[PDB]
RNA sequence: CGGGAAACCAAAGUCUUUGGGUUCCGGGGGGAGUAUGGUUGCAAAGCUGAAACUUAAAGGAAUUUGGCGAAGGGCACCACC
RNA sequence: CUUUAAAUCCUUUAACGAGGAUCCAUUGGAGGGCAAGUCUGGUGCCAGCAGCCGCGGUAAUUCCAGCUCCAAUAGCGUAUA
């Protein structure tokens, strides 16, 4: 501080309390706009419904075609796509069923090569991917 | 060739080896203590940048 | 595109928005 | 040198470019009556180009009917030759690189 | 093989007259040889590259890359040093790092904490340097506490002779080079802070410029 | 003297060896000084002033060849007199 | 036998009970941060890996399989506060 008076407690907290509310990361968390924007209202996993698969093109040098999954949620009802994660995996989802979805690993902004999306795809039709791929486990009929 | 929307294809189309034998485990007190003494005593380092256990040359 | 001409063309905008919200009414 | 005239699989069904968009884009009018926004690939970026009003071997999609992917660009005298086999129908629309359509 | 001087504290340690280099602290005079070094320290100084990096000016005919390598030298028991030598090779910009960091070797003191028992540990106060815009502290720490820092002056206090302190660090310290040369030269400070044990007056004894000129302006022209 | 990332500075110094007193003001770059609300004004428009979304860069100092529809020189009977 | 309202849990003690002691120890990774292979075969900017730089172009230390190796080891990895 530069305001240093034996008798200067109120001033300091104030101007503390105005340059710590002139922030980003501190501000995203004690905001309303912040969490009801959010697709998932604060909660870590949430459960949705797939309606159509959307293929999305990549970014600038790297190109690939990376598969993602267009999904409406329970909870809220909003369509926000997901992308499945390893090689091949896009055969075992079909439309209309249940599907996991989680974040992707940068607190809720777009990852590598993929433009516009933010979550990915762990556990569909209530059994696991990771099991699927593997071969520990196989979907159910 | 057929599209190039297909979906594990190099999963697919790729060939397949079994596995082998059952190694031996006493936990980590010569597991570990073997790399270490080939790193510290028996493996003598040239003078240079770095020198690995799984050179395979 | 310098600082100048931006801030006139939003300018512009701007009058031209108000001009049909005030005169929308 | 003159490469073999590789032929349509499941999902490489003929298809001519009618109109090149930007934003490294292209759309084609498919043989099928169906219009896919198709996209360029990796190899076809910098080192051949796609002019108007030629035939694209497209890359079906087996999961979705909207986009398409590209398999290879044809020039002119296999895309006669293409022509005369019958594979595709007679209202191909070549006509020396025509603007009308 | 045989090693002739060109100047005269060559001589000097040579003629079995210098018997350590603490009296060439004591007065200060320049060093110029990399063998003197030799002569009073034998296999207690190690040798631990730091980092290599290439820089590059580049003309017409393309960027041409010399190779800039940082190295660290110190004994166990007190004088550490560091230099640094940018060349075409990498092996003889190794051997003149080696070189000049043989050369530019500090003594240091150490202090205590609490109570003064025993041999020494950390540093007596707290001492910083000043390059780029870097900036390394020196606390002294209770026994066995160890030192805590980055790596490399982790690197540079084990083998400084330090057994223990307490660092903090300010600025960008990506650049090993500028954070190195502070830690160097905040390690070099520990003699420059006068402490109240070194009120008295001191005593100058002989130069050894003085001590044998006679035989020195004899042995050699 | 000293300081700074360096251009540079008798202040931009007396700063990890941090503390003379006291107002305004900044936390990556866009969105954006934009929308809404208030307030002032005949009008034009000033003051206070976000968010959603998007990106891994945006910027400051300075050395070498580069390139000038910039300037200054030198050489050549494959340039001239 | 003991404990206990009566048992089960634990302790005690008979008869059984280990030589691929199958009485079979997993989870993520092997370019840099970040300990650990210019290994082999396959597709060869496709499929994919990648929290960040970036690897994928028919000489892939990063993809997909087999060998070896490193980390914590009945535990390990991922996402949201």
């Amino acid at each position: 501080g530069k305001c240093r008076g034996l008798r200067t407690a109120r001033k300091l907290r104030s101007h503390r309390r105005d340059q710590k509310w002139h922030d980003k990361q501190y501000k995203k968390a004690h905001l309303g706009t912040a969490l009801k924007a959010n697709p998932f209202g604060g909660a870590s996993h949430a459960k949705g419904i797939v309606l159509e698969k959307v293929g999305v093109e990549a970014k600038q040098p790297n190109s690939a075609i990376r598969k993602c999954v267009r999904v409406q949620l329970i909870k809220n009802g909003k369509k926000i796509t997901a992308f499945v994660p390893n090689d091949g995996c896009l055969n075992f989802i079909e439309e209309n069923d249940e599907v996991l979805v989680a974040g992707f690993g940068r607190k809720g902004h777009a990852v590598g090569d993929i433009p516009g999306v933010r979550f990915k795809v762990v556990k569909v039709a209530n059994v696991s991917l990771l099991a699927l791929y593997k071969g520990k486990k196989e979907r159910p009929r | 060739h057929g599209s190039l929307a297909r979906v594990g294809k190099v999963r697919g189309q790729t060939l397949k080896v079994a596995k082998q034998e059952k190694k031996k485990k006493r936990t980590g007190r010569a597991k570990r203590r073997m790399q270490y003494n080939r790193r510290f005593v028996n493996v003598v380092p040239t003078f240079g940048k770095k020198k690995g256990p799984n050179a395979n040359s | 595109m310098r600082a100048k001409w931006r801030k006139k063309r939003m300018r512009r905008l701007k009058r031209k928005r108000r001009k049909m919200r005030q005169r929308s009414k | 040198e003159k490469r073999e005239l590789v032929f349509k699989e499941d999902g490489q069904e003929y298809a001519q470019v009618i109109k090149m968009l930007g934003n490294g884009r292209l759309e084609a009018m498919c043989f099928d009556g169906v219009k896919r926004l198709c996209h360029i690939r990796g190899k076809l970026r910098k080192k051949v180009w796609i002019n108007t009003s030629d035939i694209i071997l497209v890359g079906l999609r087996d999961y979705q009917d909207n986009k398409a992917d590209v398999i290879l660009k044809y020039n002119a005298d296999e895309a006669r030759s293409l022509k005369a086999y019958g594979e595709l129908p007679e209202h191909a629309k070549i006509n020396e690189t025509d603007t009308f359509g | 093989k045989e090693w002739l001087p060109v100047t005269k504290l060559g001589r000097l340690v040579k003629d079995m007259k210098i018997k350590s280099l603490e009296e060439i602290y004591l007065f200060s005079l320049p060093i110029k040889e990399s063998e003197i070094i030799d002569f009073f320290l034998g296999a207690s100084l190690k040798d631990e590259v730091l980092k290599i990096m290439p820089v590059q000016k580049q003309t017409r005919a393309g960027q041409r890359t010399r190779f800039k390598a940082f190295v660290a030298i110190g004994d166990y028991n007190g004088h550490v040093g560091l230099g640094v030598k940018c060349s075409k090779e990498v092996a003889t910009a190794i051997r003149g790092a080696i070189i000049l960091a043989k050369l530019s070797i500090v003594p240091v003191r150490r202090g205590y904490w609490g109570n003064k028992i025993g041999k020494p540990h950390t540093v007596p106060c707290k001492v910083t340097g000043r390059c780029g815009s870097v900036l390394v502290r020196l606390i002294p720490a209770p026994r066995g506490t160890g030192i805590v820092s980055a790596p490399v002056p982790k690197k540079l206090l084990m083998m400084a002779g330090i057994d223990d302190c307490y660092t903090s660090a300010r600025g960008c310290t990506a650049t090993l080079g500028n954070f190195a040369k502070a830690t160097f030269d905040a390690i070099s400070k520990t003699y420059s802070y006068l402490t109240p044990d070194l009120w008295k007056e001191t005593v100058f004894t002989k130069s050894p410029y003085q001590e044998f000129t006679d035989h020195l302006v004899k042995t050699h022209t």
